[PDB]
């Protein structure tokens, strides 16, 4: 088990709802487009599929609440940019999903309490199309294409990350007011603080400490985190005691070359005459219509055909080949 | 011991072209030729791939109550900046105890993303293209398959039977000297040269090969003061020229190649190019060969047309009587070029009749048909066929 | 081969076997982050992190 070392953290998002910015516990790191299938890549601040206790559990997910890491459900994870999107694949801090034509890109959760976080970030996403074909469902047979896409496998082998310990958490409730001195609470954790004060102003503490003619606006203090690991996110600041100390974990659901079925456009009714070919046209989704001769001057010509459409083509003596989205190219020759 | 006939075809993919082989004193040979396949493979030198990059950026380091320092590092287009009089926040308060004395380090570097394995363009040089041909060959009632190097020289023998093919009467090739290779698709690009690569545009990164160690960045990395209160590195760059190439590319050599060529990869080859003529060089043995004598005498031969149609095809038909001094086989050749018989060689015998397929393009085709040495006179009345028309050459 | 402080050890047999994050939590992140560069760094990631 790799998540015994590593633990889900607070980080910076520019749109938690509403367009305000806020310390997300669902913040968005890093988002993968690479796939040519369409499916994305996404990067978490959370992690899914493991338990407070280290414990793998599918149906459950932890997120950082305040300065402890809780559990929180699956169900309640969702994605989406215009549209809620088609969720592939979780494990740790990644996220696979399918998703529409949108221009921004929303990763949320429900909590303990039922009380939703959400991250929102702009990303255009548009996915080419595969094949000639614009087709909505996928089908069972059809044309085998070269494709890409992130393996649905769990198991971490290929891609990896940086990660490193977590900096000294800031906490204003560890200060308190006593009588007319600062009382600084340990409670079990080692304390860096420092004061606007004479005396032992600054230093780093494992037991409680009292402050002598001193306000509590005039001090600070943070918890220090050296027992866990942290990724090594752009949103988080970098820590102050060690310097490019740094590990690497494997991530799951790396990229890999594969196939891709689609569908071919039923065959148009074709009519012939003096070096001139007549086809009609029927398209149930966006096809690519294009053609070429077969000499010298090929002069090729594409159109995307969305409806009912009637095409008048001519056929020269060295011959026209005519391509009908992801159908094989149909040539043409002229008699005597 | 043997004959060596030499005859040209056109270079064209999918035609049965017959030839007639005439050895002074030996009966007449039929031969029916097929081209299965012409490829054209040039020879290729990798000059670099190109993939989506990957901005590799660190924690930030936040100096409170100090100043912070950067260090020149060897990375590409590696951007480093010091920011004065930062107050940043997290969840539970201020980071730093200062006001205007904090700063903060920004650094990122740009190299190869994890998908450069899977996901990447290779920019190739073509030089010299290499033809090479498969041909079908009807010989002896059988069908034979000779695959050899259009070029004149390399010699293949199938059942005694010598074959050179070539060379091309045409060098000309569907690619460029630069050629862009993605996936099953090749493009004819001139593409910016190894360190000379635009941000934004095809070339933006560049390596030698697609798990090579060094890489050569340019994507206009500039970085950014960060938001009131806020740890972030904000940073402004020109998107991926690989990304943005995969959108604009448009169409492949597959759909605007002249002369309907079929582009393939893994090697990248030119198929079916139906461009010039291809001679061909064939040594058939002595024990193929007949002599007159011992070949059956064709004598009081005449000819019939029952149907026909002027058609691409072998839209007509033809019955020949004759009268045979013995048993034995004999080659039918049409000695009209405007005529072509489908038929090669076919079995004689006493006072009977043949029936032959013939293709024709004439309304009123006037041919002669040759049966083994004797000659015969045909009369033919075609008529126009169905289609305008075809789906085959 | 992995390092540790001053010592040469093989990466699949540290000597915090068994459970190293278990015992000492810093000792063994440190230990992590100084053979970062080492070739057989997984070799020891997934040794340390097994109990
Ligand atoms: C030699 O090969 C040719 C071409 O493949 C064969 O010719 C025909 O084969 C089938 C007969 O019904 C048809 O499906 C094809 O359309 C036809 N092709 C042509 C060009 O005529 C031929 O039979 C073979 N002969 C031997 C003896 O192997
Ligand atoms: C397919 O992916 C594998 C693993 O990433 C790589 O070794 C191979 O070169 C890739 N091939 C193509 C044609 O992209």
């Amino acid at each position: 088990n790799v998540y015994k070392a590593t633990r889900p953290y607070l980080a910076h998002c520019p749109d938690c709802g509403e367009g305000h910015s806020c310390h997300s516990p669902v913040a968005l790191e890093r988002i993968r487009n690479e796939a040519t299938d369409g499916t994305l890549k996404i990067q978490v601040s959370l992690q899914i599929g493991i338990k407070t206790d280290d414990s793998h559990d599918w149906t459950k997910l932890r997120y950082m609440d305040n300065h402890m890491p809780a559990d929180a459900e699956r169900a309640g994870l969702f994605v989406r940019t215009s549209a809620p999107c088609t969720i592939t694949g979780t494990m740790g801090h990644f996220i696979l999903a399918r998703c529409p034509k949108g221009e921004t890109l929303t990763v949320g959760f429900t909590d303990s309490r039922k009380i939703s976080h959400s991250c929102t970030h702009p990303f255009h996403h548009d996915p080419p199309v595969i094949g000639r074909e614009k087709f909505h469902s996928r089908p069972q047979h059809g044309k085998e294409l070269p494709c890409s896409t992130y393996v649905q496998s769990t198991a971490a082998t290929t891609e990896e990350i940086e990660v490193h310990m977590p900096p000294d958490t800031p906490d204003r409730t560890l200060m308190s007011q006593q009588s007319g001195n600062v009382k600084i609470t340990v409670n079990g954790q080692t304390v860096r603080y420092k004061c606007n004060c004479g005396g032992s102003n600054e230093g780093l503490t494992t037991t409680d400490k009292v402050i002598n003619n001193c306000k509590v606006d005039q001090c600070h203090a943070a918890v220090t985190n050296h027992k866990k690991w942290q990724y090594n996110s752009p949103l988080v600041p970098r820590n102050a005691e060690l310097g490019d100390r740094k590990g690497k974990i494997h991530i799951p659901f790396p990229l890999a070359n594969v196939t891709c079925r689609v569908p071919k456009a039923r065959n148009p009714t074709v009519t012939y005459g003096k070096n001139q070919v007549i086809m009609l046209l029927y398209p149930d989704h966006p096809t690519l219509l294009s053609y070429r001769n077969m000499g010298e001057e090929p002069n090729y010509q594409e159109e995307w055909v969305m409806h009912k459409k009637e095409v008048v083509l001519t056929v020269p003596t060295e011959g026209l080949e005519v391509t009908w989205g992801n159908n094989e190219p149909y040539k043409y020759w002229p008699q005597l | 011991g043997g004959y060596e006939h030499v005859t040209v075809i056109p270079n064209t993919v999918g035609v049965p072209y017959k030839t007639l082989v005439n050895r002074p004193g030996y009966s007449p040979m039929v031969l029916e030729m097929e081209l299965l396949s012409v490829t054209l493979e040039p020879t290729l030198s990798l000059d670099y791939i190109t993939c989506e990059y990957k901005t590799v950026i660190p924690s930030p380091y936040v100096k409170c109550c100090g100043t912070a320092e950067c260090k020149d590092k060897n990375l590409p287009d590696y951007s480093c900046k010091v920011f004065t009089g930062v107050y940043p926040f997290m969840w539970g308060g201020a980071y730093c105890f200062c006001d205007a004395e904090n700063t903060q380090l920004s650094e990122a570097h740009v190299e190869k993303s994890e998908s450069c394995k899977t996901e990447f363009a290779s920019a190739y040089r073509a030089h010299t293209a290499s033809a090479s041909a498969k041909l079908r060959v009807l010989y002896q009632g059988n069908n034979i398959t000779v695959t050899a190097y259009a070029n004149g020289d390399h010699a293949v023998t199938v059942k005694d039977a010598k074959f050179i093919v070539g060379p091309m009467s045409s060098a000309w090739t569907p690619f460029d000297n630069k050629i862009v290779v993605y996936k099953g698709d090749v493009y004819n690009m001139d593409y910016p040269p190894f360190g000379a690569g635009r941000p934004g545009q095809f070339g933006d990164i560049q390596s030698r090969t697609p798990e090579s160690k060094d890489v050569y960045a340019n994507t206009q990395l500039v970085l950014q003061r960060p938001a009131a209160g806020t740890v972030h590195v904000p940073y402004s760059q020109a998107p991926s020229g690989f990304k943005y190439w995969l959108k604009e590319r448009g169409a492949s050599l597959q759909h605007t190649a002249p002369f309907g060529c079929q582009i393939a990869t893994n090697p990248v080859r030119a198929v079916n190019c139906a461009v010039g003529n291809m001679p061909i060089s064939i040594d058939i043995p002595e024990a193929a060969f007949t002599r007159v004598v011992d070949a059956p005498s064709l004598t009081d031969m005449s000819c019939e047309v029952p149907a026909c149609t002027h058609s691409s095809d072998f839209g007509g038909v033809a019955i020949i009587k004759y009268a045979a001094s013995k048993k034995g086989k004999c080659a039918v050749h049409s000695m009209t070029n405007a005529v072509t018989i489908r038929e090669a060689e076919i079995e004689v015998e006493g006072n009977s009749q043949l029936q032959i397929s013939f293709s024709t393009a004439l309304a009123s085709a006037e041919f002669r048909v040759q049966v083994c040495s004797t000659q015969v006179h045909c009369a033919a009345e075609c008529h126009p066929p169905k289609d305008h028309i075809v789906n085959y050459p | 081969m992995c390092l540790l402080a001053n010592t040469t050890f093989p990466c699949s047999q540290p000597p915090c076997t068994p459970c190293c994050y278990e015992k000492e939590p810093e000792e063994t992140l440190r230990m992590l982050e100084d053979n970062v560069m080492r070739p057989g760094y997984y070799q020891l990631l997934q040794a340390s992190l097994t109990c």
